[PDB]
């Protein structure tokens, strides 16, 4: 079905007191004023703006933000060197090289993620087999040279254990969903 | 090893083509140095010009010529409307980019590459 | 009565739709006349002016006519019938019933590789 | 135990105005014209 | 743990540090080169073998769907104790 | 009537940051003189409402 | 799907046909309330924005990312909507004709848009098929098609809305129909809260 | 929400609206940031038994397009066709068939 | 009936058969082969020499009324003579219908361009010499469109890489945006995502 927007349907005639009603919407500007008056209601109202940095828009536990390698209970980082990740990556933002370790565990020797190259997508946390590389909620993270943002294992490890407390969390609220 | 001309039956309306696209260019040079602010002078956007050509002189093949004729004719297009840039003009002379040796011992001593 | 509006912008109203169509299915049964007797163009077109001319000359309202039609307005389906005349013309001059102009090579149309 | 989803209410959700709704509002041309012609006449006195 | 070179440049887990000839540490001068402190393998290592009484144990790392894919150890040999080739975590069947 | 509750709102929200300075650093750090329920305060010295 | 001979699932179907509409309300809002800041009013912006912003936060809420989703997969969605999503939807939904009202009260009958966007780039309807315009143009200029009427694709079928047809192909034509579409689309949004069916979300074909 | 009722008159009466009754911000209408859990359901291949995968490949039911005719294959009173019947007429909406 | 498997209609194979019969036998001088698709489309390959009347057949004839071009475009097939195959994707408002019509071109061979039936082709036809390098004839204006002013090669054939061949960085000696030979500090690493079992039996091509 449809419906017509602009077209008119037959006519209102002319009359004397429509006459005089469209007299005086032209000389009166009528519909300036109540545009007018609708702004006026828009100053009365509250406005809709936050106190940031000390208050902060509302996210979800799904929010993908800055990425984190996670560890196990133990301690034992929960990466296997599997390169799912960098496989699915879609930006080819991973760079992972590995070896076994001095007591035969398959871990990494690189994990490298490029932030600048990164499209924050999720696909690494969505493919990894044991929850290793999560996206976590930061992002608040900007630098000021364009080196910081190329993330190797060091730093991946340091944002998994500084946001371990919320990461886990997330996780717990989400992971049935997924 | 019969094909389907495209403008020219053989290669002397193509170089005809060559010689009225070459005159085009050959025009348009000084209003190009004077328009767009060129560090260059009238002589080498001529010789660059020229140089061109003479990079695209060895083809004999009529259909090739005629697509380098319409290509240069779009490049012509682009210069006299000013759509390319001062970058744009400038690129042809890579005067930022070291050319590298075309000797064997400055190739050895360089790097790997042939 | 008689139409206001086409509802289509740049459509201008026609206040004879019958006697345009009818001059427009003549003549173009007419420049369909010149095409070879063998042309499945001309067959085929012969048969769909015939039809709407058959119509066309049965029903004398234009919202039945439309109905019957099935070509949206009635100007539209006069616009219709004189862009099928020009396609006669430009189809008698290209001549497209002759035989296929040149065999395409054996891979050309083998998906995939 | 029990498949839990996000749905709707077994209720339904509550209808869902779409339509354009101006208000209709203002005075009549008459009485407007009628106040402006007034107040020309007592500041013209 | 972390150790630091004869540089004195602090060693990762990886056993990466850069020689005292290598000029890549002028991008630590006036810096830090920032290393991981908590050391997986010794972690791991802190871990008490989990002394089981089947000849097969499963693992997931523990938490079910948030650990990782179930796998199976056979503790046949007596002689050593199964690893998990996930999680690390070691297991020795009692025969007590 | 309202506005002499929106006074004294106003009133409250002002002598309800300790005092004069509590007020001042309040309006000067934050921009905002809301009065919230302390929710708590982390190890850092935060103060979360 | 159509490339793999494979169905998603009529709960994935509708959640794409109601995150489309949310989708066509975010794109039209962008539309028009950029077309009047670019005549020179910027107030139904800001408030469009804001609305703009409510609607992000859906999409973050069910992908986690506010633009860049990559939710619509080809077998149906990413994940299940988190609980309370639909209560959010609904909330917002029932709202927001009063938004649309008042950018329409705004600009609609104001006689300085009306001079900016009445007889201002007329489109003929057989100009706009032979240029090949699709969409707002062809039903500005009157031509009633609709893709999702004509050739119907998830249950765009089974819901039921109004085309918006133009009459003078012009920018106040144009206009009149997006806006006409966001409350269509708004229609269509509450006619999928109350028709969201149980069920999987990928197709169940590993 | 917190507005004087002063002040809520006249936002109403210059807007023409009743603005309070579908306020722009949110209060306390919406969800509850925290969930209880779900349990999704699992889709209709999830059973043990009638469930063979031969029986519900659709992606191996696509077959190559049928050359209807060829210049090499074929090698070569009817009524004129249609790709489809005409499009039916769209309906005026009885729902508001004008603005 | 099965839930994973997409139903299939077979009215509009049938009416997709016989509409591309009805264009096969009204046009024999050009149309070389005539398919209709498993998802219900129909393709018809013609000479590149019959492409103004094919398409003003489509057009302008009552019976087809195809006069909304959805879009043209290249597709580059580096192992057939004529590399490049010509789409034209048609809609039909009139009869809810869409068509393709392909034809074939190689680097030296151009086409016959479309302006003046569909004027939407100028702008189509310049993405495809811009991407290509398949030349129109008559065509308005043909001049590159979305690649860069002075851009050499054409990057959407296949053997084009993907990096292209040159990168723009500011040198401050010269105060300019400058061209060099592209130098990628990561490699793009190309994958072999290609299982080494056949997959569809259906497409089983015959030994050589
Ligand atoms: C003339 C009107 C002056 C403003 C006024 O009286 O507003 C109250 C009140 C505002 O109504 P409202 O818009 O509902 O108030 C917003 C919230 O409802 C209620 O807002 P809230 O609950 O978020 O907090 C309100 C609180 C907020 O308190 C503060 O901001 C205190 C700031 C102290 C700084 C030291 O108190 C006030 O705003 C009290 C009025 C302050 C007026 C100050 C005027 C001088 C400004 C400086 C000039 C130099 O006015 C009226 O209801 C009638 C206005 C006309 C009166 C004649
Ligand atoms: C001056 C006005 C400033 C803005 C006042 C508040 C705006 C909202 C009012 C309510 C509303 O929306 O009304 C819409 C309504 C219009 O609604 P409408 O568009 O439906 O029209 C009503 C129907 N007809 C067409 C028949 C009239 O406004 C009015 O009814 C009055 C508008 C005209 C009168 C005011 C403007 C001209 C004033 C000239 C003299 C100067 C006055 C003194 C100025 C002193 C200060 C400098
Ligand atoms: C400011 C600077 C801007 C510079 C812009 C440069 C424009 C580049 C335009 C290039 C146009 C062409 O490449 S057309 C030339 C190619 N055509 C041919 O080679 C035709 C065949 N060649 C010949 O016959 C050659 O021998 C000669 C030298 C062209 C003619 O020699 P005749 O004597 O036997
Ligand atoms: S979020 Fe996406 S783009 Fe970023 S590292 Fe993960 S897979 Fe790569
Ligand atoms: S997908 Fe997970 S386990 Fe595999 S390499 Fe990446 S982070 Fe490691
Ligand atoms: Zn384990």
């Amino acid at each position: 079905t449809y419906k017509y927007v602009n077209k008119k349907e037959q006519e209102s005639e002319v009359d004397m007191k429509s006459a005089t009603d469209n007299a005086a919407r032209i000389l009166m500007w009528t519909e300036l004023i109540r545009g007018l008056g609708m702004t006026l209601s828009y100053l009365f109202r509250e406005p809709a703006t936050i106190n940031y940095p000390f208050e902060k828009g509302p996210l979800s536990p799904r929010f993908r933000g800055e990425h984190a390698l996670r560890r196990y209970p133990s301690g034992e980082e929960r990466c296997i060197a599997c390169k799912l990740c960098e496989a699915i990556c879609p930006a080819q933002a991973i760079t992972i090289e590995a070896e076994p370790r001095a007591d035969g565990s398959r871990r990494t020797t690189r994990y490298d993620i490029d932030m600048t190259k990164c499209i924050y997508c999720g696909f690494c946390q969505e493919a990894c087999p044991v929850d290793a590389i999560v996206e976590g909620p930061n992002f608040e993270f900007s630098t000021e040279t364009h080196e910081e943002l190329l993330y190797n294992k060091e730093k991946l490890l340091n944002n998994g254990d500084k946001w371990e407390a919320e990461i886990a969390a997330n996780i717990q609220a989400d992971y049935l969903y997924r | 090893t019969s094909v389907k001309p495209i403008f020219s039956r053989d290669l002397n309306e193509a170089k005809r083509r060559v010689r009225e696209l070459y005159r085009a260019w050959y025009r348009e040079v000084p209003n190009t140095v004077h328009l767009m602010q060129l560090d260059i002078t009238v002589k080498q956007g001529r010789d660059k010009v020229r140089e061109m050509f003479m990079k695209n002189a060895h083809v004999t093949d009529p259909r090739v010529v005629d697509l380098l004729v319409i290509k240069g004719k779009m490049e012509l297009q682009e210069t006299i409307k000013v759509w390319k840039q001062r970058t744009h003009v400038m690129r042809f002379f890579h005067e930022t980019e070291t050319p590298r040796p075309k000797d064997f011992l400055s190739k050895f001593y360089m790097g790997h590459d042939p | 009565l008689l139409k206001k509006t086409t509802g289509l912008v740049g459509l201008a109203v026609c206040d004879t739709p019958h006697e345009r169509l009818t001059i427009l299915y003549t003549k173009t049964l007419d420049i369909l006349k010149h095409f070879p007797k063998h042309a499945a163009y001309r067959k085929y077109t012969e048969q769909i002016t015939n039809e709407k001319l058959d119509m066309v000359k049965a029903e004398p309202d234009v919202k039945k006519l439309e109905a019957l039609l099935q070509g949206g307005e009635v100007e539209e389906v006069i616009l219709q019938a004189e862009k099928e005349l020009s396609l006669a013309r430009k189809m008698l001059k290209w001549k497209p019933w002759e035989p296929l102009v040149e065999e395409p090579p054996a891979n050309q149309w083998k998906w995939p590789i | 135990s029990k498949v839990k989803q996000d749905m709707p209410p077994p209720g339904g959700y509550g209808p869902i105005d779409y339509k354009r709704n101006l208000p209709r509002r203002g005075l009549s041309g008459y009485s407007m014209f009628a106040v402006g012609i007034g107040a020309l006449i007592f500041g013209y006195w | 743990g972390v150790q630091v070179s004869p540089s004195g440049e602090k060693i990762t887990h990886t056993g990466q540090v850069y020689d005292e000839k290598d000029y890549r540490r002028v991008r630590f001068v006036d810096r830090q080169k920032e290393v991981n402190e908590n050391f997986a393998i010794d972690l791991i290592a802190q871990q008490p073998v989990n002394e089981v009484e089947h000849r097969i144990i499963a693992c997931d790392g523990g938490g079910g769907a948030l650990g990782h894919p179930k796998v199976y150890i056979n503790l046949d040999k007596e002689t050593k104790t199964g690893t998990c080739g996930y999680c690390g975590l070691q297991f020795k069947q009692h025969h007590h | 009537m309202e506005l002499v509750e929106v006074l004294k709102r106003g009133v409250q929200q002002v002598t309800g940051h300790g005092g004069l300075r509590g007020l001042l650093r309040v309006f000067f750090r934050a921009n905002d003189i809301r009065i919230g329920t302390l929710v708590g305060e982390d190890k850092y010295g935060n103060k979360y409402y | 799907e159509k490339l793999l001979n494979i169905q998603p699932p009529p709960r994935a179907q509708w959640i794409r046909v109601l995150f489309g509409e949310i989708t066509r309300i975010l794109n039209h809002i962008m539309a028009v309330t950029t077309h009047a800041l670019d005549i020179g009013a910027m107030t139904p912006f800001f408030w469009m924005f804001e609305e703009r912003e409510k609607m992000f936060e859906f999409y973050e809420r069910v992908s986690g990312a506010r633009m860049h989703a990559a939710y619509i997969r080809p077998g149906g969605v990413h994940q299940d909507l988190p609980l309370g999503l639909l209560d959010d939807i609904y909330e917002f939904s029932k709202n927001f004709s009063l938004r649309i009202d008042e950018v329409e009260e705004m600009l609609t009958n104001n006689r300085i848009w009306r001079n900016r966007t009445v007889d201002i780039g007329v489109v003929t309807a057989e100009d706009a098929l032979n240029y090949g315009f699709s969409g707002v143009m062809l039903r500005g200029s009157g031509i009633q098609w609709d893709l999702r009427k004509t050739q119907p694709y998830d249950v765009y079928d089974q819901v039921e809305f109004d085309v918006p047809i133009g009459s003078r192909g012009d920018c106040y034509d144009r206009y009149l129909c997006r806006v006409e579409e966001m409350r269509q689309s708004l229609r269509i949004i509450e006619q999928c809260l109350n028709k969201m069916p149980p069920g999987e979300i990928k197709v169940d074909d590993a | 929400a917190s507005a004087t009722r002063v002040i809520q008159k006249l936002r109403n009466w210059a807007s023409g609206q009743d603005l309070q009754a579908k306020l722009q911000l949110r209060y306390q209408e919406i969800a509850k940031r925290t969930q209880p859990p779900p349990k999704l359901p699992v889709g209709p291949s999830h059973k043990l038994s009638n469930n063979y995968y031969c029986t519900r490949d659709g992606r191996r039911e696509v077959v190559p397009p049928s050359i209807i005719m060829s210049s090499q294959k074929a090698l070569v009173e009817k009524k004129a066709v249609t790709p489809a019947p005409p499009m039916k007429r769209w309906e005026l909406s009885k729902d508001q068939p004008y603005l | 009936k099965r839930p994973t498997v997409r139903p299939r209609s077979d009215v509009t194979h049938k009416q997709l058969s016989a509409f591309g019969e009805y264009v096969a036998e009204i046009l024999p001088k050009y149309v070389q082969q005539v398919q209709v698709s498993c998802l219900d489309e129909l393709e018809i390959c013609i000479h590149p020499d019959g492409v103004i009347p094919t398409l003003t057949f489509l057009r302008d004839h009552t019976n087809a009324q195809f006069k909304s071009l959805a879009d043209l475009t290249a597709v580059d097939v580096p192992t057939r003579q004529n590399r490049f195959e010509i789409v034209y994707n048609l809609l039909s408002l009139r009869f809810n219908s869409r068509i393709r019509v392909k034809t074939y071109a190689d680097e030296l061979t151009p086409i016959d361009s479309i302006v003046s039936v569909h004027i939407a082709a100028n702008w189509y036809e310049r993405e495809v010499w811009d991407m290509f390098g398949v030349f129109f004839f008559n065509h308005p204006d043909l001049r590159r469109i979305l690649t860069d002013y002075g851009f050499e090669g054409h990057p959407f054939r296949k053997d084009f890489p993907l990096t292209g061949y040159v990168e723009l960085r500011y040198d401050d000696e010269v105060k300019r945006v400058v061209a060099e030979p592209v130098e990628l500090a990561q490699e793009f690493r190309k994958f072999d995502l290609n299982s080494p079992w056949e997959a569809f039996p259906a497409y089983r091509q015959p030994p050589e």
